[PDB]
């Protein structure tokens, strides 16, 4: 979802790139560092906005 | 009459009406459809002036 | 027909594998977007989604 021209809860209310954006989007799996069996309150999305 | 009538042509675009392109598509695709219309109009104006 | 369609509900119904539009882009669907609406529903294999 993190790309120019995309839509969704993140592209719409959390992180938006300009449509003439240049640069690189690097992604990797972090399951062994961020995951907690009880969850992690610190991570959320805005999920609503004007 | 020919120069005006050329405005109704699509020149490969979805629609000959510029406002329809802007209404229907987001900037990064609309720019391509507009560039196609611009190319067609540029050809028509150069032919007329020549 | 005879419906004031609101397309944010699609994002509320499910996350999607694909949402490819031709002739129109997402977020532009809240202006006039349809004339004769037909919804074709079917089940295919993931490898056949393309």
């Amino acid at each position: 979802q993190i790309a120019p021209g995309q839509t969704g809860n993140i592209a719409d209310y959390n992180y938006k790139l300009p449509d003439d954006f240049t640069g690189c989007v690097i992604a990797w799996n972090s399951n062994k560092l961020d995951s907690k069996h009880s969850g992690n309150y610190d991570y959320w999305y805005r999920s609503f906005r004007k | 009459n020919t120069l005006v009538k050329q405005l109704s042509s699509k020149f490969g675009a979805i629609s000959s009406v510029l406002n329809d392109i802007l209404s229907r598509l987001d900037p990064p695709e609309a720019e391509v459809q507009i560039d196609r219309l611009i190319t067609g109009r540029l050809q028509s104006l150069q032919t007329y002036v020549t | 027909s005879n419906c004031v369609a609101d397309y944010s509900v699609l994002y509320n119904f499910a996350p999607f594998f694909a949402f490819k539009c031709y002739g129109v882009s997402p977020t532009k669907l809240n202006d006039l977007c349809f004339t004769n609406v037909y919804a074709d529903s079917f089940v295919i294999k993931g490898n056949e989604v393309s």
